[PDB]
């Protein structure tokens, strides 16, 4: 059941025109949008048809739509040309492919080919070729301006842009001039055509409607105060579920069988045979585990800091499970209880429990005021499943 | 350990929770810290002894061998996981205990100028929590700053001369003038960038940081968990009183004075605040009187110097002419009569101000209620005319409906 | 169109000179914009006549009115020239535009036809030419120094500038000698006609009366709020508040039709029929539920957190509602109310529903501490619909 | 009428510079360009006076002096540092001072020079640039051989005024000029100061002609003079909201000053044909900005009170009805963000919930018993008796 | 602080808030009434 | 390339774990070095002391901690 | 990686892009591991003549660094 | 002290170093400090060729800069 | 250390490498370091003319900087 979520996502990116798939991390939101992408237009490595980016803190618009920066000029002295960043060198790109396989009678597309040469070369733009650059680029919006909106809504090469962790850098300073030109209907050839003017290079600027800024979205970090408006109105909200249902035993096996060669799936299957029957020869143990752990997240925190499925979908035997839970779900547990130890027990249901086979044990030392430590505690072998099989 | 006292009440060491030790323990810094801090809020015909009393674990309870005592001190303290919370005890019953809290914080409202919203304190009437007064302005703090963190983020600008590798803002031009060409490679900009952390984001950083570690219930942790995360970029700092300061509420940040100055109120060891008991009372007076008084207009605290200035809570009068003394007194009025000391004050007020003079004092189920008009004319052989008016408390509930009846006996008065 | 967004921003823009938008998202105030300057100017796209570019927080001053930029010539790279922002290449071209029909210019009136093709070049000025540019700027306020006001009162053409989030950016910053001209009798031909003296290229500098400023600022978000008292006077704030009664039977067929003019009118009219008779016949459906939505939403939230008619707006079956709904403005009204489940639950009218045909169901464990939870649940079919009339 | 005209001019001979501070909306700029035009005859900026504005980027490079690239030949960029706004007016204050000198500046051929090369409006080419350079030389070294009775009484009255003083960041736009800004600190005064500047080392005073007419806001209150020290230079002069000007007759003399009995008959009427739909009353508009600036003073603050440019281009009650619900009632409802037992308070509809108020009530109610108003757009003569309850 | 009317710089404003604050207003004084508000206040 | 593994070192004695980037805690995988006393017996002391010195140094490395021992 | 100036034979600076330590020690991680595979023995030669100048230090002059460009 | 360009009428921007305020005090306090007494300070012409050379109301030449950097 | 300009040939300004003063503290502790070492005595005649040049109290003159550059 992955074809639906290629689906829900194909739906809603051509009616809103572009996506968020917000959802708690270890989902699989990067993986969807990656290869729903590589699926729809066949390219497994970005550049040409779609590129990958990824968010941080210190990330600014004039590395994303263009700003002014230093670049050598052919092993010398450097000059102060303004670079268009990792979008305008694809929304350009993504109207100069589109342009080609319109027939107008006033298309220059000799001109319009030398354009996309300039926009899809991987080496830096040297000054013997950036005037010509710049003086193609003024030619395209010249021409854009002069083409009717009846001959700018279908462009045929579907052009995708994976934004991944939007919510990490800060979303309404990032798309400076695409809260206003994201909209489905204020892209190129839509009712409410914008070219909007851009600071910088001071030449005018427009989305095309080929392309589809697919986001993928962590909400355990910076959460859900987002700009609410600019950036929430634009982006059809796609929430990814942490779905347990794929830690199974056959939904493990077939994960892990679809992607194998010949002798790793029948390795595949004796690995998984043996760590389920050591967890008491119970084929939904993960499934039960993971749905019960999830249901006390969302009861005492938020219903979308949840530990996801990406961490349990790697595991052949106990001691794999075991090095997943003490690196990639308690040090996660911790981080969400900010350091607390009476209510993250609660979501072991060990509450009232200590000193035994317990996941985090009280020390034997009270504090002066009455306040109590708890500290982390490893466990190995059947300890551990016994550890894990009062989670249920 | 959850204790629980009303003013001028005790309780037994033997029925208690927790142990007898570690809360005789939890008391004797409470009130020595009362004592380093009792200058900071102001009195009314409080008797404080300040030298005597309070120095001798007497500031806020009486902690005796064998109970434990309150004096007339409302408010609460969370020490040494035993928190105390004092309600005065006009608001005592014959959630069972949660209808005084929020008379007690409503009261705590209007006199002492507090802005907070009654549906913010209506969301807990009925959730059956465990009754604390920490753990509600706890709430009342972290209610109110995540209503003003929803909208804004409180983004204030701050500019810096920076060297970037690209260009924002204003390019400095005498730092890029003079700028060798082995170093070209960086403008020098002066951009007014916006920053997150601030200091008031820094504040409220270490408010909910030092709020989330003390808080006990099921809502607050909730609720200062979504808080600390939506803070998460900022760097922490150190709480003092010099952070408080220094701070200033311009018209870009003023809608958060109100999470701001319960943070105040919260944080600046000891937790909480406590207050006086007579002042409170005659705080709240003050809001009854101005807004039950057309014909005459009221100022609180006139000052006249006998011979050592003896100065009325409150004095109306119309112009100038009519001096109509009102002398806030929390006593209980045993007897249907003033005792000693509350008369010999009126004496005074009066005459050095032909000056009737009016002594509201409380009435509920458990203080004592005298009958509806004004209850008791006094004359001091001197045609003086003492009146004891009594105010109804309807402010368990919502609803003003004793303000109507306070208006009516003050207009067979006036 | 023409009957009360149009012919309230038509008089007020006459009257004030500058207009402000103001509204929550999803009304049309970006729309209303973009209609009223094309209907006016007769140029569907940016450029000659108007002006359309938006603001944001990697916004300068130096870039809007006038800074200093370092170019890129030839044989010294980097040389510092102070460059003309976005306003001043349109307070400019409206000026030298407006002075061709005048009476005292008869000396130079192939200067300004010259300083006209100048601001009009959209390459970039060369050095040679610059001076030649710079010395017809000075020639043109030495002009307007001996032209008198009551000839400077009506310039023939209207040029606009449409900024677009006006708010976003330091509007005291970016708005830098604009705080004191924006004014209709403080620009040039009014009661006070002044002209500031421009801090970097020394030379002064007047917002001609041809000028129009349609700011569309969002007030949902707070923090980036217009409160400055000094600035809300220049303007003029229409409140476009979001109307439901665009979402009607007839009303939906006017919107729509009257744009899309093309032989698929017979199509939406039937596909609009059936939406409907979905519905229960109810012509006033949308209408009542998002009329019934943001009454709910201002008494327990702001009154400008509403939601908009632009997401209603498009839809077309049962099941664009079903997708504009999960992925829009449920993932919306879970970004106001977030963790705030009792609200939520209120303001869809399901607070003592907890079971059954709902949108949030009510978890079956409870916390330690005695809180609670709830958990979305995907509705398709009549359900749904049987879900959406419990709102109205 | 003349009355702020000669308080401006009072304070700027005492104290020797001005501010006009007060809420916005009040003649702020108008007092300060029609003094300026008035006392000098010069009705566009030039020699005489310039007008500029402060901002957050108008910083002290700009202002005093700096470093600017430029070199007026299309080679050669000379890094040389540019005198800014306010040393160009200062150097032109002072040798426009020194031409009604008799015998004691002896320049008489260099400081003429020196000025036509300071009002000069097209750039300083570098053979000239050099002159420019070793002619105010040469004044720094005239302009100390002076007595101060010969320096004091510099005859043509020179003006710098700016706009939003406390909007720039004032005490880094004031440099050198934090120290010269008092009438005995000038050149001529009893204790001169040839202070020296950091960037050309050439040493600066400001001449006792120039004076600063700084128009402030003040309801910003992020950004206001609180500097102490830039209170003791400056003379504050209390511009306040005055609602004197909205009567029939004081509106009919304001509107009609500059129409020349053309439209001034259409001007009569219009006033005739508002003032008889708001009850013949001539005093309305009058005590409808008293009644709002008082109850606007005892909630926010003093300073945040409505001028009165609002009201002042009214013609008609249609056009009272166009700058009330979208110049004053946005203006009142930013000030009150979802406060609104205030906001109608301001109003003065407390009591008012239905009917032909501006805010009317929602039928909902909350979960937790909250409530929140709608506003509501009236038209017709049921807006004035909306209006008039306001009085 | 007593002082509210006649010679004083700042007069109360006859209305208070409402919920209980109240501002005042800088009245301009003149000639021997503006000494007998300075005399005051040594 | 998979060659190159990223062996951070932190010093949490001023910033947690739970205070570093939100793309620091996913990435990496947190080690704790625990502070171990079991370094400091008096056999594990000289064990220690024997892999820097030499022979004749270790025989006054012997008596050093044989008398520092014995003073506590 | 970044900007660093560099001077060519007693010169006016020339800017000349230098490698960090990060894509010193990836891009190290790479042409050291392609000397074992089979695949990538087209061009031994010349991924071990990157190797080389890889790990050696101060690159002096271009024409070994457009030869490490070209690499 | 700090760096400045100082390019006269028609040569290269020879990057200067310009002494701020204080060291032209600094250093016009110390020789005028010298140039009164006579103990060892041999070269008062010398001295007095330096005084000169920090009262120049016009910027140096680098033909006069060069001797100043000297003495 | 940095880049400085020198007084080099009129029409030929370099930007060389001036040093400052922790390189060349540290420089001229190895070089007086290895000045008294009795294995290092390949090339000890040498190390002392490091030497000079590491507590020459001046700007380094142009004809030997290279000389500076060679040791
Ligand atoms: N025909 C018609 N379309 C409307 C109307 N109001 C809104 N719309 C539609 O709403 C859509 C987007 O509305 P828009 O004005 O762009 O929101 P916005 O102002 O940009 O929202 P914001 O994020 O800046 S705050 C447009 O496609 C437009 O067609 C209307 O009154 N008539
Ligand atoms: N005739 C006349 N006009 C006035 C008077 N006061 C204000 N005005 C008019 O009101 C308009 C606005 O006044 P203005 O001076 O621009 O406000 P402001 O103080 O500058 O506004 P601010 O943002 O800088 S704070 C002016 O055009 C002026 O003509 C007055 O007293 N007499
Ligand atoms: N085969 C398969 N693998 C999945 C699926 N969902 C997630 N994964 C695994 O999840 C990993 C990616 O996790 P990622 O998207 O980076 O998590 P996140 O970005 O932090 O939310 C990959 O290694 C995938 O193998 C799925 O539906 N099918
Ligand atoms: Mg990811
Ligand atoms: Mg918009
Ligand atoms: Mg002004």
């Amino acid at each position: 059941n992955i074809k639906e979520d290629y689906f829900r996502v194909d739906m809603l990116l051509n009616k809103k025109g572009q996506v968020i798939l917000y959802g708690p991390p270890g989902t699989g939101k990067t993986w969807i949008a990656r290869k729903y992408v590589v699926e729809e237009t066949n390219e497994k490595t970005p550049g040409n048809k779609w590129e990958f980016i990824t968010f941080h803190q210190s990330y600014s618009y004039e590395e994303f739509i263009e700003g002014f920066r230093p670049r050598t000029d052919n092993e010398e002295k450097i000059r102060y040309v303004v670079e268009d960043g990792i979008f305008k060198k694809i929304a350009l790109r993504a109207l100069v492919k589109g342009l080609f396989e319109l027939e107008d009678a006033t298309i220059g597309k000799d001109k319009i080919h030398r354009l996309y040469i300039l926009l899809t070369k991987k080496e830096p733009l040297s000054p013997t070729e950036y005037e010509e650059y710049l003086r193609l680029k003024r030619y395209l919006w010249e021409l854009v301006g002069g083409l009717p909106k009846d001959k700018l809504k279908n462009l045929t090469p579907k052009f995708y842009l994976i934004i991944d962790e939007i919510n990490r850098g800060n979303i309404s300073k990032i798309f400076g001039e695409l809260i206003t030109l994201l909209e489905k209907d204020k892209r190129l050839g839509g009712e409410n055509q914008l070219i909007v003017r851009l600071p910088y290079s001071g030449e005018p600027f427009a989305v095309p409607p080929n392309l589809y800024i697919i986001g993928t979205m962590n909400t355990a970090d910076r959460s859900i105060a987002l700009l609410d408006v600019a950036l929430r109105r634009r982006f059809a909200f796609i929430e990814v579920e942490p779905r347990p249902e794929f830690l199974e035993k056959e939904n493990l096996k077939k994960i892990r069988e679809k992607k194998l060669k010949t002798e790793d799936r029948k390795r595949l299957n004796e690995k998984l045979n043996e760590l389920f029957s050591k967890l008491g020869n119970d084929n939904y143990f993960l499934k039960t585990l993971l749905e019960k752990i999830n249901v006390r997240i969302t009861v005492v925190k938020d219903r979308d800091h949840r530990i996801g499925h990406s961490y349990f979908l790697n595991v052949e035997t106990v001691e794999d499970l075991h090095h997943v839970w003490y690196y990639e779900v308690l040090p996660l547990l911790m981080e969400y209880f900010y350091n607390d130890w009476e209510t993250i027990k609660w979501v072991l249901n060990e509450k009232g429990k200590e000193h035994g086979n317990v996941f985090f044990e009280k020390l034997r030392l009270t504090g002066p005021n009455g306040e109590e430590a708890y500290q982390l505690k490893v466990l190995e072998g059947d300890a551990f499943i016994g550890a894990l099989k009062r989670i249920i | 350990t959850t204790i629980t006292l009303y003013e001028h009440d005790e309780k037994r060491y033997r029925d208690i929770a927790g142990d007898k030790k570690a809360i005789q323990d939890a008391l004797i810094k409470l009130n020595k810290q009362f004592k380093k801090d009792f200058k900071k809020l102001d009195r009314s015909e409080d008797n404080s002894d300040t030298e005597d009393t309070i120095d001798e674990s007497k500031g806020v309870v009486e902690v005796y061998a064998n109970k434990i005592k309150a004096r007339h001190y409302v408010g609460f303290a969370a020490v040494d996981n035993v928190f105390l919370q004092i309600l005065p005890k006009v608001f005592k019953p014959k959630e069972d205990t949660w209808e005084p809290i929020l008379a007690f914080i409503r009261m705590l409202d209007m006199a002492y100028g507090l802005k907070i919203k009654d549906h913010d304190l209506a969301y807990l009437q009925g959730r059956n929590l465990r009754p604390n007064l920490y753990e509600v302005f706890i709430y009342l703090f972290a209610k109110s700053l995540w209503s003003e963190v929803q909208r804004g983020y409180h983004r204030e600008y701050v500019e810096v001369h920076r060297e970037e590798k690209f260009l924002r803002g204003k390019l400095l031009m005498s730092r890029q003038i003079r700028k060798l060409p082995h170093q070209l490679n960086t403008f020098s900009v002066e951009v007014h960038e916006l920053i997150e952390d601030n200091l008031l984001n820094r504040i409220f950083y270490a408010s909910v940081r030092e709020a989330l570690r003390r808080t006990t219930w099921g809502l607050n942790r909730k609720l200062l968990g979504e808080l600390m995360l939506a803070f998460d970029g900022i760097t922490p700092i150190h709480l003092r009183t010099e952070h408080f300061e220094r701070v200033h509420f311009t018209r870009l940040n003023e809608r958060f004075r109100r999470p701001f100055e319960l943070a105040k109120l919260l944080f600046m060891e000891v937790s909480g605040f406590f207050v006086d008991m007579n002042k409170l009372f005659e705080r709240f007076i003050e809001r009854v009187l101005v807004r039950n008084l057309p014909p005459e207009y009221k100022l609180f605290y006139q000052e006249s110097y006998p011979f050592s200035s003896q100065k009325p809570d409150y004095v109306v009068r119309k112009g100038n002419t009519p001096v109509v003394v009102l002398d806030a007194k929390y006593r209980e009025l045993k007897e249907r009569i003033p005792s000693s000391d509350m008369l010999r004050q009126l004496y005074v007020y009066s005459r050095i101000w032909p000056a009737v003079i009016v002594i509201p004092s409380s009435s509920t189920y458990n203080q004592g209620l005298p009958d509806k008009p004004l209850e008791f004319e006094f004359f001091d052989e001197r045609k003086l005319f003492i009146v004891a008016y009594n105010m109804d408390y309807v402010k368990t509930g919502a609803i003003f409906k004793a303000d109507k009846n306070f208006r009516r006996s003050l207009n067979n008065i006036i």
